RNA sequence: CCGGCCGGGAACUCAAAGGAGACUGCCAGUGAUAAACUGGAGGAAGGUGGGGAUGACGUCAAGUCAUCAUGGCCCUUACGACCAGGGCUACACACGUGCUACAAUGGCGCAUACAAAGAGAAGCGACCUCGCGAGAGCAAGCGGACCUCAUAAAGUGCGUCGUAGUCCGGAUUGGAGUCUGCAACUCGACUCCAUGAAGUCGGAAUCGCUAGUAAUCGUGGAUCAGAAUGCCACGGUGAAUAC
């Protein structure tokens, strides 16, 4: 019924408000298939190092980005009030709707 | 020149990272400059407010941004009342809502920012490059550290002819990636020029 | 050659086309517009083209049409 | 087994033997088999008189040839006399498309010397 | 970098949207099957740097035209130097 | 290989024979990392080969193999001044290494058609020594012997 | 039950079924041939059959992606191996010795700013 | 509807978190009963398992005042600033780095099998339809393990070419076109049709690489309206040799 997409670089995290949310739902209602991995779209920045000449320095930086699923089937007008108004982790992405 | 940057080494483990938002492509590029506008903006401002390091955060349509300080006080004047006129000004720039949180630095002779600023705002009031390093390292081992260095670059004094200088007194495993190192930069605006400061501060390890 | 869908012409060399169609030719007639296409209606005239340095004299002819402005005004002086 | 071209060619398959004239390549030729109702891989063995000059007809279709080269000179005289930059080029020897010359302009602009 | 030519930058931005996007859209289907009367083309007088594609793209922080990324909206040499001071989320020293 | 003498890595004994050795010969014939149009030509150099000499095949090749081994190399040896073009005498283990390579290195360069036969046409005439790796080894022995003088 | 082992190899991941039936064999839903019998490493697929007799003793149908002709071939190799599991140990040590069992981590090497392509190093002159 | 497609299935492949695991520790010889090496066991992995990142005090007044910053210096109705057009793309040459070849381990037609890794709203754009084609019109999905970019190529199968400046090789030029963009003359990329140079494997001399490497085959990306033989990534097939 409501599937929560959860992205942030934060990995160490992400799954410590995927937890919260899981938590916050298997407490109040339930259901919930699990929290789901979901493939890590990670980019790829390479830099050249020296502010002039010497394109053989280079610096490789990343940019890892997270997913979680959740999933819950059932949803309790209270399942569905924990939530909301208990919710924070100021930097994961959290897509409520599909 | 061959050494890596001794924080941005470490984000990975063991270090922050000063900004920690999530952003998309489309807004992560006005987010940075959002940034690099509101750091610029307030250092300005609590410039003699000895500011080590400012943090942001915009949590969904706002922005939090704490600002590391070494003197509380002084950057939140007359009970909150110039943190106010800097919520007003930050919120004012982000385009969006602005909270602000303020929080405190302890034994700052141990904070790598605050210590090479000072040198830094030494060497403009035309002191011994010398005696000013000699008195960083020292108060530093004073309380803790089980390291610490600092280098400052040329015109040192003001020879025609430019130097650096180092002051290794612990230890220093810039090697070691669990090794809690604070490092940092500051550059001091002199007339006869601009000379580089760099410490190194060893804290811990795991 | 590009284009397809309507050959290019700057307005203000246009309108010098035909304050010289109507009217009949002056001296040369200065552009700056290297773009322009030559079209049927500037024949017997004398567009001075820009090359970089000076504009040179062109006098259009029966073919010299599908060719932009240009293509007769050398801006590399080399020997 | 001469056809259109002053040229004579055969003694392999036909789609290979009819680009030997000026003229055509590859496409015109596939095109030229195809219309002309033959199969490409077929030797002028087996090709008798009356499959020849039907195609003889289906080159006689284009301007092949003498005049293909005729034509291709007339144009590059074109450009000659206008005095344009591509007309320019041709007479001075360098390459026209617009290719680099501070170095490998050699085909168009002929082995080194001095 | 040379005020004057980030200036250029933001004028060339203003217009680029004044008109283009907007105004020079009368242009968009203007120019497809819907034939005819040239008037339609002709029109291009509209300052010149109204186009978008007359923007270069500059290091937000510094103006280098060269070496930019838009992800960051920085030049690589800003890019680390920030990179290094945390200031860029999520962004590590990578390796594989 | 300065200080960490080392080993072999033991390829696959051959998918159609059962056989270090030829599994070495395709390898060595193989270009451009192509194992599979490798192989399809000494099997069907092989398949000329063959009935062409009816002694079989596996042993047909030994004997032509058994021709272009040479047993004996002129070393380098740069001392002061001196080259010293030292001859000596050759391990087994490459002796057939060499003598397959100069094989394959003979039939790329034959004026053949197509290099199965070139090298068909190379293993037959090396069989009855007279071939361009035969002719090899009647010069890496003519060139040791000749440097003889020293040993 | 469905006895099986793994197996995979070089970005390849094939997993192998086995059952006492025959010794007809179907990967991806195909003919030993109809995938690469007939190409180069027909006879590798095979290969886990030799001092572990079958020839219409026990049936294989697996499944495998990822990787190439010889990759794959290598990862139903394993498997077979690692699914000879279920009949004991006391096979799975002249797998040992055959080397069926290893897992080939031979992976390829990243291309490293400065090179050509990991270790092609581009051409230097002095002048 | 023989499409994992609908129920279902939680097994397996994978997915991203967390753990375990390898330590010369175990046997054995070698070695001063040391360090270590060597070989064997087991094991997915042996002897820093494979790769990355990480570059000490320092050397070259080595590079960067043009990324930025800045001491001094100098111009200020000009060394600043606006617009146009042109130039950085020139061309007797010389050198460096690369791409494409000289060919049957190949060319070519046809059929056909197997990857990885990334990108995407002012975006990726299916489908359908039009066009020999580049493309064009229309139009669905997808902020994306869903949708699109996207139909890997080597390979394998038949077939043809028969050692030839060739059905090898594609330069150069003619003509006609497509898309981007106010604008493709200078100077964009691509496409159709014709054109078919040099080149038959390269003097002296000289570079790379020790294994999933070299060699070879395709794929993507950053910059970017457009403009990659470069650059940064990605798997496929897959060697030779070290006294
Ligand atoms: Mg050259
Ligand atoms: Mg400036
Ligand atoms: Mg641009
Ligand atoms: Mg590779
Ligand atoms: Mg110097
Ligand atoms: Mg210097
Ligand atoms: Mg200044
Ligand atoms: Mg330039
Ligand atoms: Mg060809
Ligand atoms: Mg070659
Ligand atoms: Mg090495």
């Amino acid at each position: 019924r409501i599937r929560i997409r959860l992205k942030a670089f934060d990995h160490r995290l992400i799954d410590q408000a995927t937890a919260e949310i899981v938590e916050t739902a298997k407490r109040t209602g339930a259901q919930v298939r699990g929290p789901i991995p979901l493939p890590t779209r990670k980019e790829r920045f390479t830099v050249l190092i020296s502010p002039h000449v010497n394109k053989d320095a280079r610096d490789q930086y990343e940019i890892r980005t997270h997913l979680r699923l959740v999933d819950i089937v059932e949803p309790t007008e209270k399942t569905v009030d924990a939530l909301m108004r208990l919710d924070l982790a100021a930097g994961v992405d959290v897509q409520i709707s599909l | 020149g061959q050494k890596v940057h001794p924080n941005g080494i470490r984000l990975g483990i063991v270090k922050p990272w000063n900004s920690t938002w999530f952003a998309n492509t489309k807004e992560f590029a006005d987010n940075l400059d959002s940034d690099f506008k509101v750091r610029q903006y307030l250092t300005k401002e609590l410039a003699k407010a000895s500011v080590s390091r400012i943090v942001i955060e915009r949590p969904a349509k706002s922005i939090r941004v704490t600002i590391h300080t070494a003197r509380p006080g002084i950057v939140i004047g007359k009970k909150g009342e110039d943190v106010e006129k800097l919520r007003k000004v930050v919120a004012d720039i982000a385009g969006v809502p602005a909270q602000i949180n303020i929080a405190e630095v302890r034994k700052p002779e141990l904070d790598a920012k605050l210590v090479a600023d000072s040198i830094t705002s030494q060497l403009e009031r035309r002191v011994m490059f010398r005696r000013a390093m000699k008195r960083a390292v020292q108060n530093a081992m004073r309380l803790g550290a089980k390291g610490i260095k600092v280098e400052v670059s040329g015109r040192l004094g003001g020879a025609e002819i430019a130097r650096t200088e180092w002051y290794r007194e612990g230890r220093v495993p810039l090697h070691t990636l669990r090794a809690d190192i604070d490092y940092n930069t500051s550059e001091a605006h002199t007339t006869y020029g601009v000379i580089g400061v760099k410490v190194w501060i060893f804290k811990g390890e795991i | 050659r590009s284009l397809k869908k309507g050959p290019f012409i700057d307005l203000h060399l246009l309108k010098k086309v035909e304050k010289a169609v109507e009217s009949g030719d002056k001296k040369p007639l200065r552009t700056w517009s290297r773009r322009s296409t030559i079209f049927p209606n500037m024949i017997g005239l004398t567009i001075a083209v820009h090359n970089g340095r000076q504009h040179v004299p062109v006098f259009v002819t029966d073919e010299m049409v599908g060719h932009k402005l240009g293509e007769f005004a050398p801006t590399r002086t080399y020997r | 087994a001469r056809i259109a071209g002053i040229n004579i060619p055969d003694h392999k398959h036909a789609v290979i033997a009819l680009t030997s004239i000026y003229g055509v390549g590859k496409t015109r030729s596939k095109a030229i088999l195809a219309a002309a109702g033959i199969a490409e891989d077929v030797k002028i063995s087996e090709l008798s008189e009356g499959q020849i000059d039907t195609l003889r007809d289906e080159v006689a279709k284009f301007v092949v040839e003498g005049d293909l080269r005729r034509e291709i000179s007339m144009s590059i005289k074109r450009l000659m006399d206008l005095g344009c930059y591509r007309g320019l080029r041709h007479r001075r020897g360098l390459p026209v498309r617009g290719q680099r010359t501070k170095t490998n302009a050699r085909t168009r602009k002929g082995p080194r010397k001095p | 970098a040379k005020q004057s030519m980030k200036a250029r930058e933001v004028k060339r931005v203003a217009l680029a949207d004044k008109y283009f996007a907007k105004r020079a859209e009368l242009k968009a289907i203007i120019s497809d099957v819907n034939a005819r009367w040239n008037a339609v083309l002709k029109l291009q007088t509209l300052p010149r740097d109204s186009s978008p594609s007359r923007q270069r793209n500059r290091c937000r922080q510094t103006g280098r035209p060269h070496g930019f990324l838009r992800k960051f909206g920085l030049s690589r040499i800003k890019v680390r130097e920030a990179a290094m001071r945390g200031e860029i989320p999520g962004l590590k020293k990578a390796s594989w | 290989p300065r200080r960490r003498v080392i080993g072999q890595r033991k390829i696959l004994p051959d998918p159609k024979f059962g056989s270090e050795l030829l599994a070495k010969f395709v390898n060595i014939l193989m270009v451009d990392g192509k194992k599979s149009t490798a192989e399809s030509i000494v099997y069907s150099a092989l398949e000329t080969l063959a009935q062409r000499s009816g002694k079989s095949e596996l042993e047909a090749f030994e004997v032509a193999l058994e021709n272009v081994r040479p047993t004996v190399e002129v070393k380098s040896r740069r001392v002061g001044g001196s080259t010293y073009q030292v001859p000596v005498e050759v391990r087994p283990v490459r002796r057939n290494a060499l003598a397959m390579r100069w094989i394959v290195e003979a039939a790329r360069k034959r004026g053949d058609k197509s290099m199965a036969l070139r090298l068909a046409n190379e293993l037959s005439d090396a069989a009855e020594n007279k071939g361009t790796a035969v002719k090899k080894r009647e010069d890496v022995h003519r060139m040791a012997e000749a440097n003889k003088a020293f040993a | 039950n469905q006895y099986y082992g793994t197996g995979r190899r070089k970005s390849s991941a094939a997993r192998v079924f086995i059952k006492p039936g025959n010794g007809k064999i179907v990967i991806n839903q195909r003919s030993l041939e109809q995938y690469f019998g007939r190409e180069t490493a027909r006879m590798v697929v095979r290969q886990p059959l030799e001092l572990v007799d079958m020839v219409e003793k026990l049936d294989l149908y697996i499944t495998v992606k990822g990787g190439g002709i010889s990759g794959q071939a290598g990862a139903i190799r394993h498997g077979i191996t690692r699914a000879l599991m279920e009949y004991d140990e006391s096979l799975r040590s002249e797998l040992r010795k055959a080397g069926f069992v290893t897992r080939d981590a031979r992976q390829v090497e990243r291309k490293k700013v400065g090179l050509r392509k990991a270790r092609r190093r581009p051409q230097f002159s002095k002048r």
